[PDB]
């Protein structure tokens, strides 16, 4: 037998693009990875992870790097390299990227 | 013997550090660079280190 | 095993404890039996084996 | 261990589609039970986890009796149990957790329906979440949050103890959107596709469960073997009184001979010789391994009884038997106690008397109390029984004196009649064997057997509900130093089984020692704790002690109701530890 | 806890004496038992147990 339906934590990628209006600036994009990377890390919250620290200072690994990648590409449907955290060390860079 | 320290990452090894250490190796063994003429390696085959 | 059809192995009637247990007469030699390698008998009233 | 923590391990019945769920639930393994209070969520999510497995996952209905309350220390067992498929293949569902099985929940389960029909919105729906709902993905939905999301609709007050139509269609929900309906309500996932359906769900108000009476324990005869033994080490005597016995207990005493004693008396339920075994345990507990009680009708097996090893023998047609205490389940059909009757307290100016009398006016109504003893002053206890509606005549009465006991009785109204006596009566007189006297065994004796006989007689003819003997395990376990209070309350049990036997209620509670937060065992020396705890006797609250008397009174017969370590017993037993004689059959 | 290899853990029905003893009988849990076959002392043993 097939288990149940998994309960999405969230609303899908339909919803939210239907949410992340073009009109809406940097601030989408800004919250969602602030909250990838608290739940990757286990914060609290998506508040305790700042954007003015770079995500090495955050304590970041490439472990961590492909996972919140793969976090991330699956939440927004687009293909992303497994680098960016290099790339963009600020979540504000990582926002304007995407 | 040396710690590389900083790196990328915690277990990222730096250039740096090997080409100190082998200073002070050959240093300490009061040779020069052209004396020996055959080396080991680590040879791990990771693609980075 | 698993999930297959349950199978019966044995089946009888249990007795409480009896009051006075009569010792039949031998009815042949008494043998002393030994297992070699007998390992945890403690933990059963006597070892399977 | 792959089982859902809730659901523990699955047994399924050979030959039969009976399925047991077995789990330990601890506050430990479960955190989300505040206090170890199980929220009805839980029980909900693991009876649908179980009849995932039994394909039928659509609750047809279920209704909690109760909650669970996990205990602080250990892991309590629950077992849920899914009966065979009738009708629609719906399976009789229940739960038990324990000390004798207490349900909690039942009903039935159905399989999954074609038609999911959606119910109107009965209300706004609000997003429910919950900080430290930890491994939700281990539930299809986890209990803390179908607990808060159903608290929106039943109520914070109200435990939400009804379910019907219970459908699920996620799993692993972190947060939900809460949409009522006229009866149920609907939980969707923030992605907006439904999860889960309540067709209805009721709440009830909370109701304290009462103190668990597992502590009620019988005096059982168990068989035991006799040993081929003609000659033993025993002194021979025909005991015939409690006086008698006690004389020559002080005459062996006195005797520097170190041969055992072979006390034979009659039929133990006999009042005389149940004094006598009461004296003879307590001699024995005072001088372990050196007396030994028979209750024989052929003494010719005396030797072989002395062979026996067991100090306490009777033995009939050449089988003998021993006394053993042996736990009983609680009784459910109880005769109700009458309201508009009276129920006359013997010694109820006393601390116990005052405890049963505001226990009784709580838990059973009793609107009219009649409480007797030799003071027969108390303002304060009159005062709080009248505030909490109880009308209660204090009376200085000797309740072994047939006038005055007769003047009480009929002090009682007509129009109230006597349905339930309660004989508390008793008087501490501790004393050694080696010092003991007729005179102040008469003294023990009068206001516990001699008041207990008259009550019985006195109302023999009157329509009685209940008739509690206050005794004390003193007289069964035996007790050191108590050898009079040991036979007072041995005479009480016989006369109480006496009164049985004569077609009319009778309930004698050989209660242990209470406990010290009581206030009631200040008279109880360091070595009588000491003694108490190696033999695992612990003390007994006054709200348990009350229940385990409503619960000998649904009863009935001699009971002894004592607090025991049970694992502390056994292992006692595993470690060849001193394990009394009577407490053998417990280990 | 690891009770009796030959018993498990044992489960009483609610409302009722019946009792039921299950476990999983492996030749490693058991290497006595030859060939995975069961002598039936050792089910004499375990209704003992």
């Amino acid at each position: 037998p097939l288990p149940r339906r998994a309960a999405a934590k969230t609303a899908s990628l339909t919803e939210r693009l239907a949410g992340l209006a073009e009109t809406e600036q940097a601030a989408a994009l800004l919250d969602l990875v602030r909250r990838h990377a608290a739940e990757v890390l286990g914060h609290s919250g998506a508040e305790s992870v700042h954007s003015g620290r770079t995500f090495k200072d955050a304590g970041f690994d490439s472990l961590t790097a492909v996972e919140l990648r793969n976090r991330l590409a699956a939440a927004t449907g687009l293909t992303l390299s497994p680098a960016m955290i290099f790339d963009y060390p600020k979540p504000p860079a990582l926002a304007d990227h995407l | 013997v040396n710690q590389d320290g900083a790196s990328n990452g915690l277990t990222a090894p730096n250039g740096l550090s090997q080409q100190r250490v082998i200073r002070r190796a050959l240093a300490a063994a009061g040779l020069a660079p052209s004396d020996v003429d055959v080396v080991e390696a680590h040879g791990t085959g990771t693609t980075l280190g | 095993e698993a999930d297959e059809p349950w199978t019966r192995h044995a089946h009888g009637t249990l007795a409480p404890a009896a009051a006075a247990v009569p010792e039949p007469a031998a009815a042949g030699d008494a043998t002393d039996v030994t297992v070699a390698g007998l390992r945890d008998a403690d933990r059963y009233g006597i070892h399977p084996a | 261990s792959a089982g859902d923590p809730l659901l523990g391990t699955v047994v399924s019945t050979p030959g039969s589609d009976r399925l047991t769920a077995v789990a330990q639930w601890s506050r430990r393994a479960q955190p989300w039970a505040v206090d170890g209070l199980v929220p009805n969520a839980a029980l909900v999510e693991a009876a649908i986890r179980l009849g995932d497995l039994a394909g039928t996952p659509v609750v047809g209905e279920l209704v909690v009796d109760a909650p669970v309350v996990l205990p602080r220390r250990g892991s309590r067992e629950v077992q849920l149990i899914v009966g065979e498929p009738g009708e629609q293949r719906r399976r009789p569902i229940e739960v038990f957790s324990r000390e004798p099985w207490t349900r909690h929940a039942h009903g039935t389960l159905a399989p999954a329906a074609a038609a999911v029909p959606e119910p109107a919105a009965a209300g706004d729906a609000t997003d429910v979440t919950v900080a430290g709902l930890r491994d939700a993905d281990r539930y299809g939905i986890h209990p803390a949050l179908l607990d808060a999301a159903v608290r929106t609709v039943v109520g914070d007050d109200l435990l939400p103890s009804v379910w019907t139509g219970v459908s699920l269609l996620a799993s692993g929900a972190t947060a939900v959107t809460v949409t009522p309906t006229a009866t149920g309500l609907r939980l969707t996932d923030p992605a907006g596709q439904p999860v889960l359906t309540v067709e209805s769900v009721r709440g009830t108000p909370f109701v304290a469960e009462q103190g668990t009476t597992d502590a009620l324990f019988r005096v059982d005869w168990p068989e035991i073997p006799l040993p081929t033994a003609e000659t033993a080490d025993f002194l021979p005597y025909e005991a015939t009184s409690a006086e008698a016995t006690l004389s020559a207990l002080q005459a062996w005493l006195a005797d520097p001979a170190e041969t055992r004693l072979a006390v034979v008396t009659g039929d133990c339920t006999e009042p005389g010789a149940a004094a006598i075994w009461g004296l003879v345990r307590s001699a024995q507990s005072e001088h372990p391994g050196r007396i030994v009680l028979a209750d024989l009708d052929d003494p010719a097996v005396l030797p072989a009884v002395v062979a026996s090893g067991e100090p306490q023998v009777r033995v009939r047609n050449g089988v003998a038997s021993v006394p053993r205490l042996t736990r009983v389940t609680p009784r459910q059909d109880a005769r109700p106690l009458d309201p508009e009757g009276t129920v006359l307290i013997t010694g109820g100016t006393g601390t116990l008397g005052a405890l049963t009398a505001r226990h009784l006016v709580t838990a059973h109504g009793v609107r009219h109390l009649v409480l007797v003893s030799r003071r027969g002053e108390a303002p304060e206890l009159q005062e709080e029984l009248t505030a909490l509606g109880a009308s209660v005549a204090i009376a200085a009465c000797d309740v072994a004196d047939r006038a005055q006991l007769e003047a009480v009785l009929r002090a009682i109204p007509a129009e109230h009649p006597l349905t339930a006596v309660i004989h508390t009566a008793g008087v501490l007189d501790d004393g050694v064997v080696t010092e003991l006297t007729p005179d102040r065994l008469a003294t023990v004796r009068r206001p516990k057997v001699d008041a207990a006989r008259l009550l019985d007689e006195l109302t023999r003819e009157a329509d009685l509900a209940a008739f509690v003997l206050f005794s004390s395990a003193a007289g069964v376990l035996g007790n050191p130093g108590q050898a009079g209070y040991a036979a007072a309350n041995a005479e009480l049990d016989a006369l109480a089984r006496q009164r049985n036997s004569l077609d009319l209620p009778a309930v004698s509670i050989a209660w242990g020692y209470w406990a010290t937060v009581s206030g009631m065992t200040e008279h109880l020396g360091d070595a009588d704790l000491r003694r108490n705890q190696r033999i695992g006797m612990s003390g007994l609250p006054a709200d348990e002690g009350m229940a385990l008397l409503d619960a000998a009174i649904a009863t009935g017969g001699t009971l002894v109701a004592a607090k025991f370590d049970v694992a502390a017993l056994r292992a006692t037993a595993k470690a060849g530890g001193p394990v009394p004689p009577l407490l053998r059959g417990l280990a």
